[PDB]
RNA sequence: UGGGUAUAGGGGCGAAAGACUAAUCGAACCAUCUAGUAGCUGGUUCCCUCCGAAGUUUCCCUCAGGAUAGCUGGCGCUCGUCCGUCGCAGUUUUAUCCGGUAAAGCGAAUGAUUAGAGGUACCUAUUCUCAAACUUUAAAUGGGUAAGAAGCCCGGCUCGCUGGCUUGGAGCCGGGCGUGGAAUGCGAGCACGCCUAGUGGGCCACUUUUGGUAAGCAGAACUGGCGCUGCGGGAUGAACCGAACGCCGGGUUAAGGCGCCCGAUGCCGACGCUCAUCAGACCCCAGAAAAGGUGUUGGUUG
RNA sequence: GAAGGCCCGAGGCGGGUGUUGACGCGAUGUGAUUUCUGCCCAGUGCUCUGAGUCAAAGUGAAGAAAUUCAAUGAAGCGCGGGUAAACGGCAAGGUAGCCAAAUGCCUCGUCAUCUAAUUAGUGACGCGCAUGAAUGGA
RNA sequence: GAGUUUGACUGGGGCGGUACACCUGUCAAACCGUAACGCAGGUGUCCUAAGGCGAGCUCAGGGAGGACAGAAACCUCCCGUGGAGCAGAAGGGCAAAAGCUCGCUUGAUCUUGAUUUUCAGUAUGAAUACAGACCGUGAAAGCGGGGCCUCACGAUCCUUCUGACUUUUUGGGUUUUAAGCAGGAGGUGUCAGAAAAGUUACCACAGGGAUAACUGGCUUGUGGCGGCCAAGCGUUCAUAGCGACGUCGCUUUUUGAUCCUUCGAUGUCGGCUCUUCCUAUCAUUGUGAAGCAGAAUUCACCAAGCGUUGGAUUGUUCACCC
RNA sequence: GCCUACGGCCACACCACCCUGAAAGUGCCUGAUCUCGUCUGAUCUCAGAAGCGAUACAGGGUCGGGCCUGGUUAGUACCUGGAUGGGAGACCGCCUGGGAAUACCAGGUGUCGUAGGCU
């Protein structure tokens, strides 16, 4: 009572039934699996970004 | 043995004699050169070729049937010195036989004999003798034929014995030094080595 | 697999890299009053015969060798197991091998 | 059934090419990964370290993450029917930048320059590539010579 | 041999046949537990509209079955919905990568292998024939990425990372710049949302391909098809050719046909070939070979 | 040899054999007579002896106690002997017999006889695939 | 005496094998993937270094040499792209390396998360790239958290060990004990992991043509039958009659292969009986051929109208004999 | 023209042999007190400057081998898609496009960057 063993032979139509999607591109990726030293710094910068508002305003004035 | 109609076509991969494919029985040719082989290029000018038509196996069994069956008419015909038979097909690819007959549990078989895989337009055998002995050249390969399964045409080559080349070149080139003659072949000497030889053949 | 009885691996209390004397690991008498043994043998007990599986497909030949490792320093005195690969063959003391030799 | 192993068919695949066996040469080393930068992937058999597995050989993505020596790469992977953004870590012998990504940035270099210049001179040039067109009318001489008559030739053995 | 008694169901009794124990015996009969369980058969009741499969992946004391992924349907929802712009693609183009198959090669490596020649069994230069688990080479088809505003350009800011030095790097801020920065088609998005039935026995064909002498054989790749599908054609027939379907009228075709059955050549069709005392008569496709003929008709070289 | 063998039985000062007592009862094998009944006690099984393993209870020791440890340590096993008209085999290498058999694969064995003709029958031959001595032989 | 069990895959089943968990080459048709009881092999290990680092060194083999010493001992020089070695199967990789040798060592250590591969994109196993500690090594740059890469391994429950702490031990407190947290190990090879001997012809039920035995169907290896070529046989003479080495067919009266039909059943061997059919003609009718003198016989042709018997043995078809 | 130190590409650079080489440089060369390392100052490390271009090194040569490039083989082999094409088959032709590789022949034979230095 043997069977058959191995068959891709209707995946393709199933898998074009719906279409292959690509995942939607978002802006600002996850930072998934970066290096932590870098995620530190990063975090650092992020989190004094406001000490120079003072200086930007003043710059963006200059223009 | 089974008849040559079970392995006639060339179905499978070439399977040859190798450390994976133990066992192989010896092939039944194994004399692919007759006749005057240790002769000169100039002493047998035309050569006749069996050229295929099929696509198809040829036994060693009916390779060395052919080869006697067209050495014996060449010796009757042309004396035992006045040709030079050479096969041109080797049987490399080894056939497989299934036990005799549960009955398709490990059905690989082992070795049973060895063809020569020719293809459509290729020789399978060659003689070269005399000029004046053409007609005996086209009959000798014409009584093989029926030695061998499928098509075969019987041609005779443009090329001045086994050598690769033309017949009305051939003359030429002996006499620029260009092709120096040895054994049964000749050699061909180009312009792009270094003087020392040039200067030993002149 | 041979090793030596000596190491100086990181201990974990000490913080740092530190001589530690290697050993081997012993199962050791399994306590009569495990609660895995006493209801073992509260199930096992009247009629009914025999409760939980018995392995008889022994298949393993060989053992992973766990090395009690042990800090020397007096104050410390702290042990941790290190697992290797399986072995046939395993000595503790053991002498080093030589090359050009007969 | 095949064998499930990390290498298995690649034969020829991580092998190296004739000739070019031995060290990595230095430049390999030298060039700069900078994170959003698409390169290609490509096995390489001198270094077994960091090493792409033999469905990503030959694969493009773009960079997300770079260590010492590595880079981490979001390479698409159609499975069955979803595109897959893997987020592999392979070291810096195993890819090449991408001339297909240069060729573009420098399209956009010289789109924003003529743009630019033709606004200065108030002409207008096109910036959108076209496929090929079909070829425009145009006299062909002779040069007083008649063609050369073909023929098919006879049949010979 | 009658009658009266004895032995009762895992028991009885048996000169032993698993015999016999009320037409029931290799464990009687009766009622109940009990509507015992069944991955196994059988059946499963009105109409219509719309959409529409799977026999494949992984795991399972699984392989007549489930779980899971896929394919399905329903319910929506977030938007778009003149040009324009987002967004999308079983497709090309451009740009740039990937591969080691066909073919080729072995006077190149590994392996196999034929014949002479030269110099002194080897050694040199040649030569014949080969590889699926060989290869210097090497396609066709095929795979990946890219073809902009999530950009470009100018000027600053943050950092604890980096450091000869704003030196990097990444992040952030302000300002400026559509010719949207290949062709074509097209509405998309919500981990293609949420719940989800059926299926998890497939089979067939072109090409590729494995075992097998071969098989209406067994086993794969790809695409289509059958199954789920009627219709025209192949006399006929699940798969072939054409073409897919609400109910009709007119017209025109496909594949295939047009002596008659049988709609259409009831053309003053064209040119040849062929006589068969087993003629021949067209995909799949349903009987022929090697080898022969001073049958006949062409052609080639002498 | 009855305080028993054997067996019934949920249970008793239960019951059967037994209104019995070794010329008895119970359990098996072989199968009249005649004639023989060979070898192997290794294995398995039964049975018979007195020098490692060995439960609960009991004794000893440590500990606040639970607990732990130690010594002692039944039957049975293990060790040893006997036993094959015990299972069996031929540890012993099939003895006496018998046979191509209701038992012989090759096989329609070979030979003689029986018929015009015989894969049948009988008498012989026996390295007998795979006969054989109370799994009884003749 | 009671209860239960006595794997699966499988060209039926059993036996065999493990194609049941893994690895290499190939199949595989140039991304990956891709089946069969496809092909050729490997695995349940080994290693205190064969791990890590640094330094120096260069191998296989060959030529020429050198007391014993030779075809192979050791010394020297030259050539030597690796033709050696790298624990193992294979593939890949590798030369002032990854090989060989030497001296310092334990990155085979303590941790968090991410990632790759088999994948459902779960787990395990095995890998990749970081980060925080603590170290090794080298002058240093660096390199190293096992083996050059691709295999070399194991859930819940339970036991055991290690470690940690405002952790529990139930009205509080102390000490035992027990429990818990975290990390190892003890193992399930049917390898995502029940605890498992048969027999049944005395058999039973549910089913299955998913699946065997009997017919038919495809196939013709085998069996049977018939050509072609002409070495040779035929005293001489290849083809009167034959036909080696080869080779092409046919048949479905052998067997095999397959498993398409039938398991809510197609009665199944032979004989007897009886009819019709086929020709690959044994005899008879009409011919051709001979190594046809006659006779007898052989080959071939038109040809199935007619006939093909009686018995011993065997159930036998099949043989054998009268 | 040239030479060093560090290189990138890694034979057009390699290999064999022959010829030539200013100046500096490089190398050879001369020693073993110290540093350091060997069975041995050969190698290695150190110290030095009497000697030359022998070799290394560089340049050139060879109808040189190899390598590189191109031609040829060749629109050949192979191949996408298509047909109620041929053929008993094996296979082959055509349509639509794509398109090889030996032998053979020819040409070429290092180049570039940084720093310092010599004619
Ligand atoms: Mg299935
Ligand atoms: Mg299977
Ligand atoms: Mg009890
Ligand atoms: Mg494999
Ligand atoms: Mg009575
Ligand atoms: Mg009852
Ligand atoms: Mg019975
Ligand atoms: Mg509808
Ligand atoms: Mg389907
Ligand atoms: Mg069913
Ligand atoms: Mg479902
Ligand atoms: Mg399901
Ligand atoms: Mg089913
Ligand atoms: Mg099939
Ligand atoms: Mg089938
Ligand atoms: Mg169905
Ligand atoms: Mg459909
Ligand atoms: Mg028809
Ligand atoms: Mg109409
Ligand atoms: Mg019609
Ligand atoms: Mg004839
Ligand atoms: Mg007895
Ligand atoms: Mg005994
Ligand atoms: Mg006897
Ligand atoms: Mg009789
Ligand atoms: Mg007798
Ligand atoms: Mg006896
Ligand atoms: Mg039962
Ligand atoms: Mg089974
Ligand atoms: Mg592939
Ligand atoms: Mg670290
Ligand atoms: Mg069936
Ligand atoms: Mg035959
Ligand atoms: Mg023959
Ligand atoms: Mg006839
Ligand atoms: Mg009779
Ligand atoms: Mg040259
Ligand atoms: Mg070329
Ligand atoms: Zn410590």
């Amino acid at each position: 009572a043997k069977s058959k063993n191995h068959t891709t032979h209707n995946q393709s139509r199933k898998w074009h039934r719906n279409g292959i999607k690509k995942p939607k591109s978002q802006r600002y990726e996850s930072l998934k699996g970066v290096d932590p030293k870098f995620m530190r710094n990063m975090r650092f910068a992020k989190k004094h970004n406001k000490k120079g508002f003072k200086k930007m305003l003043a710059n963006n004035a200059k223009n | 043995r089974r008849p040559a109609r079970c392995y006639r076509y060339c179905k499978n991969k070439p399977y040859p004699k190798s450390r994976f494919c133990r066992g192989v029985p010896d092939p039944k040719i194994r004399i692919f050169d007759l006749g005057r082989k240790k002769a000169k290029v100039d002493e047998f000018p035309l050569c006749g070729h069996m050229v295929s038509d099929e696509y198809e196996q040829l036994s060693s069994e009916a390779l060395e049937a052919a080869r006697i069956c067209a050495n014996k008419y060449m010796v009757k015909s042309c004396g035992k010195d006045g040709f030079h038979i050479r096969v041109r097909l080797h049987p490399f690819h080894v056939n497989r036989i299934n036990k005799m007959l549960t009955g398709m549990r490990g059905a690989f078989g082992k070795p049973q004999g060895t063809v020569a895989r020719v293809n459509i337009g290729q020789v399978i055998m060659s003689i070269r003798t005399k000029t004046q002995n053409k007609e005996h050249v086209i009959e000798a390969l014409r009584r093989a034929k029926f030695k061998f399964p499928g098509r075969q045409k019987i041609h005779i080559s443009k090329k001045f014995g086994f050598t690769k080349f033309n017949a009305d070149i051939f003359e030429s080139m002996l006499a620029e030094k260009r092709l120096i003659p040895d054994g049964c072949g000749v050699k061909y000497i180009p312009n792009r080595g270094p003087l020392d030889k040039w200067r030993a053949i002149h | 697999v041979n090793v030596p009885k000596t190491r100086r691996t990181y201990c974990k209390k000490c913080g740092r890299h530190q001589p530690h004397k290697v050993t081997q690991y012993k199962k050791g008498k399994d306590s009569l009053y495990a609660q895995g043994k006493r209801r073992y043998d509260r199930k096992q007990s009247g009629y009914g015969g025999q409760t939980k599986p018995i392995f008889r497909k022994k298949a393993k030949t060989t053992k992973k060798i766990v090395l009690r490792l042990e800090c020397v320093d007096s104050n410390c005195r702290s042990k941790r197991m290190l697992a290797i690969k399986r072995c046939k063959h395993f000595e503790l003391g053991g002498d080093k091998k030589r090359k050009g030799q007969v | 059934t095949n064998t499930r192993g990390k290498r298995r068919g690649t034969r020829y695949m991580f092998s190296r090419p004739f000739r070019k066996h031995g060290a990595v040469p230095l430049s390999t080393y030298m060039r700069i990964y900078k994170k959003g930068d698409i390169v290609d992937i490509k096995g390489m058999g001198t270094i077994q370290k960091g090493m792409p597995h033999k469905c990503y050989h030959g694969k493009t993505g773009r960079v997300y993450n770079v260590t010492q020596h590595a880079v981490g790469i979001i390479v698409n992977k159609q499975l069955r029917g979803q595109i897959l953004a893997k987020r592999i870590n392979v070291r810096v012998e195993h890819i090449r930048h991408s001339k297909s990504r240069d060729s573009f940035l420098q399209r956009v270099k010289e789109n924003e320059r003529k743009k630019k210049e033709a606004k200065e001179k108030g002409i207008w040039v096109e910036l959108k590539r076209q496929p090929a067109q079909p070829r425009e009318a145009h006299f062909v001489r002779t040069g007083g010579v008649e063609p050369q008559l073909l023929e098919p030739i006879p049949y010979e053995f």
